[PDB]
């Protein structure tokens, strides 16, 4: 969920 | 291979249990004979208790554990194990996304009770 | 054999629960690294949860579970099962008196978390 | 507790194999119904399959693995482990000595056969 | 999930032995840090031994059992189990059909040995 | 507990 997202819009 | 299906024996009382590590909000059902059961849902990343209820396995046993997030199924991960013989463990794991830690909801059933 | 302790990862935090089967108070101890962490009590012949936390495993990662009934250890069984590579359960069951049903308290110790 | 002692479906072939990583040599006797159905006698520290044989659980479907060396019973540890609600596993271990590595003879059920 | 991939201790001896049970021709491939290690071949509806072997974890402990018959992988569970902290299996169960018996090849992978 | 000591002697 709210992880990944936050992932997404890095790496 | 099918997982979070368990053949209990016939007219037993089980414990089901289930903990939340994800953002996302679980929603656990347990289905007995095919009905739902039992529903649990909540939202933790701190393997808070969700659900716990003592039900009974009824005429066939077959008890299934699904486990979705806002209604999309997760992969499931089980197994059996059987200590001495005589107490069970039906164990479930989870994974609603890509980390593969199975821990989104984790699913406990034991048996017998009392 | 010696039973109830488990190598966790070092330094890693791991859910504990435990539910009560049985007419006797369970008194169920958490030791990580020989040092009493945590404690649960309660008496339920309906598979209460009696207590449930998140702890580190320390230093060594060792985790033992102790139960006793009005100071007396029960008799421990246990087991680690892994689920697709990750997801860890340590079981134990104790029994306090005749019936070997090994309910009596029964604990769960869930890792990873998160 | 009690270890080495598995409830089988009745009338069930199945299959029993046997392990050895110890100096002593190994006696298995896997029971059937309280009689003994199969001996395997071995010696190695390489892990050297020392028997393996299809039995049948009978009408009761109790099985018992014991193990010794030179006549000394060794301490047992066990567990039954399901898959997929279908494949099971008893898994034996056991301790001729004062190392606790319980793997001097290991000894592994598995059903359904065919 | 993943199935058939452990994580062993590192630069550790362990066993790995199948069993065959089905109509097809079962070839079970050891892989240890992603490259083949070990290949059983064989055939049998007893539980025959088509393959025992002695293999070294290495530098990464990761295992990984493979199943093909007809050219095709077959649908893998497994999972890992610890006996008194100390004795460990790792084990699959593979489909190659339609009935999910999960036993057309069943390996056993069982750690320390010596 | 008393559960079954109960009836140990009344069983
Ligand atoms: C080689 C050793 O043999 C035994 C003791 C002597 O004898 C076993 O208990 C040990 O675990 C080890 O395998
Ligand atoms: C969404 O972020 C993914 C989700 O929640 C994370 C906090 C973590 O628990 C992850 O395992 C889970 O799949
Ligand atoms: C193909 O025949 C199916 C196959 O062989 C059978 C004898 C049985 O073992 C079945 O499980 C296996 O998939
Ligand atoms: C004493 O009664 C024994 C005790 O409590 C019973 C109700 C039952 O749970 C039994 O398993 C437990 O040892
Ligand atoms: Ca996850
Ligand atoms: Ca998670
Ligand atoms: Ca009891
Ligand atoms: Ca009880
Ligand atoms: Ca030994
Ligand atoms: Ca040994
Ligand atoms: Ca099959
Ligand atoms: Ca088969």
């Amino acid at each position: 969920x709210k992880l990944l997202k936050l992932l997404k819009l890095l790496x | 291979a099918t997982q979070g299906v368990f053949t209990l024996p016939a007219n037993t009382r089980f414990g089901v249990t289930a903990f939340a590590n994800s953002s996302g909000t679980q929603t656990v059902n347990v289905l007995v004979n095919n009905e739902t059961a039992a529903t649990f849902s909540g939202q933790s990343t701190n393997n808070a208790v969700i659900g716990t209820q003592v039900l009974n396995s009824g005429s066939s046993g077959k008890v299934q554990v699904q486990v979705s997030v806002n209604g999309r199924p997760s992969d499931l991960v089980s197994a059996q194990v059987i200590l001495t013989n005589e107490l069970n463990f039906a164990l479930v794991g989870s994974e609603d996304g890509t980390d593969n830690d199975y821990n989104d909801a984790v699913v406990v059933i034991n048996w017998p009770l009392g």
